[PDB]
């Protein structure tokens, strides 16, 4: 009886913690080996939930980058283009076409092709001395000559076709552009599309929040089991002393 | 957000602990007192009858 | 606690009451209940005080972000929120503008 | 956790290498079909063997037109043009002999680490020297091997971490068994003295 009495309180404390722990989980534990196998299942759920979390994170990053490209001032390769626009006596072409309607936007975007985001500069010889200094610029910079305020349609050997445009860029060179949807020019409704993108990104943020919460829950559950075994196994799953003392 | 949640957690965790200990300790003391009363009754009954 | 003598139980009860007096200083409902609880000849008063505490906490849960009704279970959700928020705080550093 | 992280990065590298579909570095087969539909050849296929030293220069020179078909006639396309729908949204075409392709018409002027091209009336185009040029590929096997080296480094790191985890789990099982069968008597004193007494 003295031995059983000395042993009892430790076993009782251990049992309370064990009951709380297993009830906190869906599965009921019965032995040391059982607890270990539950550890392993917990690890597997960690490493699955984390993969979904990371993939959704990748989508969210892509969405923010896409939204950000359409932001300012007239959405373009804004990193250097604004400074490059003022360092010459020119104006950004996409900014000149800020006001165009949605109906002509796809046509113009097909027409100008890669040069949509070039700069208008009426001489193009004043840049020739400056040019050697351009070490910080997009890998392909486009320059056009004309009046920035009342720029005339750049002389293109253009030719309209069904839902596409043909152009002779140079002697022995032609480009053929198909009408895109939701273009660059006409940056009035392109705010409409970035509004759609904001609506899209809201859902990704919500879903990512839930997934991160789940991962944290799993991690803390593992922490709880580790703390438990650190403080608990010495008397875990042993026979009940109340019964034997009563006997 | 971290500030607000920190305050809420601290308040809950301390107040709940004190309330629980204060109540439960007295509850168990009453249980033990009743057990002692029953033991005393049975012992004195036994020797009285014998 | 069943395997302890009454002296230790009273020591714990007294020290817990000492903490409670400070914790509950501002509130009035809980303060009245605690006051009423300290006569040893009316035990049910203490459990009534406990019920008052639990109800008072349940009103303050702010279920916009939490759903558990039992506060004791709500502690874990506050812990999870702290971990997640500290993780979100990390960094982005894509800083470049006009 | 760490071995899972390395496995994910190795998947990323394997995906990048797989993206080198054919021959070594993916090339769009649809463009090959289009080059079949018109008498001509894909430009990159014409300069796929130029030296790596000059490859960045050529890639800077051609710019977006790097992917295009060399059609010496330009009469076959115009009738078929309205028939093209599956083609890439910005299709490029050049006229010249596919077998001996004369220098394309560029008024090109070479700058420090860059090129300037007077593309058209009232249009200049300026480009800087890149790396991994579309021309002078020579299969760019050296990049495929650099990626293979990185992938093999990741694989080796993964192997070491998996081995380490196996060791740790074995130690864990040993301790579980011990506390399952000797804990009751662990750290007690020698009974022989008491028996002597």
């Amino acid at each position: 009886i003295q031995s059983l009495t000395a042993r009892a309180p430790v076993w009782l404390a251990a049992q309370d913690t064990l009951n709380q722990l297993c009830e906190q989980s869906g599965e009921t534990l019965a032995s040391s080996n059982d607890v270990t196998e539950y550890m392993q299942q917990l690890l597997e759920r960690e490493r699955e939930a984390t993969v979904e979390r990371d993939e959704v994170a990748a989508q969210k990053r892509e969405l923010e980058k896409q939204i950000e490209r359409l932001s300012q001032p007239s959405g373009a390769e804004d990193s250097r283009m604004i400074a490059l626009a003022e360092r010459f006596g020119g104006v950004l072409l996409s900014e000149i076409y800020d006001d165009i309607t949605i109906d002509d936007a796809p046509y113009f975007s097909a027409l100008y092709g890669p040069a949509r985001h070039g700069i208008v500069v009426p001489d193009l010889s004043l840049v020739r001395p400056h040019l050697e200094t351009l070490e910080d610029c997009p890998e392909d910079l486009y320059l056009i000559e004309g009046d920035p305020q009342s720029f005339d349609d750049s002389v293109f050997n253009a030719e309209e076709q069904t839902n596409a445009v043909l152009v002779k860029s140079s002697d022995r060179q032609w480009r053929y552009s198909r009408y895109p949807e939701l273009p660059l020019f006409g940056r009035a409704a392109r705010e409409n599309r970035l509004e759609a993108l904001n609506l899209e990104r809201d859902a990704l943020a919500e879903r990512y929040a839930t997934l991160s919460f789940d991962v944290q829950k799993i991690q803390r559950a593992h922490q709880a089991f580790s703390q438990f075994v650190g403080k608990h196994l010495s008397v875990a799953f042993d026979t009940d002393p109340e019964a034997e003392i009563r006997e | 957000a971290i500030r607000v949640t920190q305050s809420d957690r601290d308040l809950f965790k301390h107040l709940i602990t004190e309330a629980t200990s204060y109540v439960s300790a007295d509850y168990m003391r009453h249980a033990n007192e009743r057990r002692t009363h029953l033991d005393e009754a049975l012992a004195l009954r036994g020797e009285l009858f014998g | 606690l069943a395997y302890m003598e009454g002296g230790a139980l009273r020591s714990m009860s007294d020290k817990a009451l000492g903490a409670l007096r400070l914790a509950v200083a501002d509130n009035e409902h809980l303060r009245d209940a605690l006051r009423l609880s300290e006569d040893p000849k009316r035990p049910e008063r203490k459990v009534q005080f406990f019920i008052a505490v639990y109800q008072h906490l349940r009103e303050r849960i702010r279920q916009d972000i939490i759903r558990t009704d039992d506060p004791v279970d709500a502690i874990e959700q506050m812990e999870i929120e702290l971990a997640r928020l500290t993780e979100e705080l990390t960094a982005r550093e894509q800083k470049l503008a006009i």
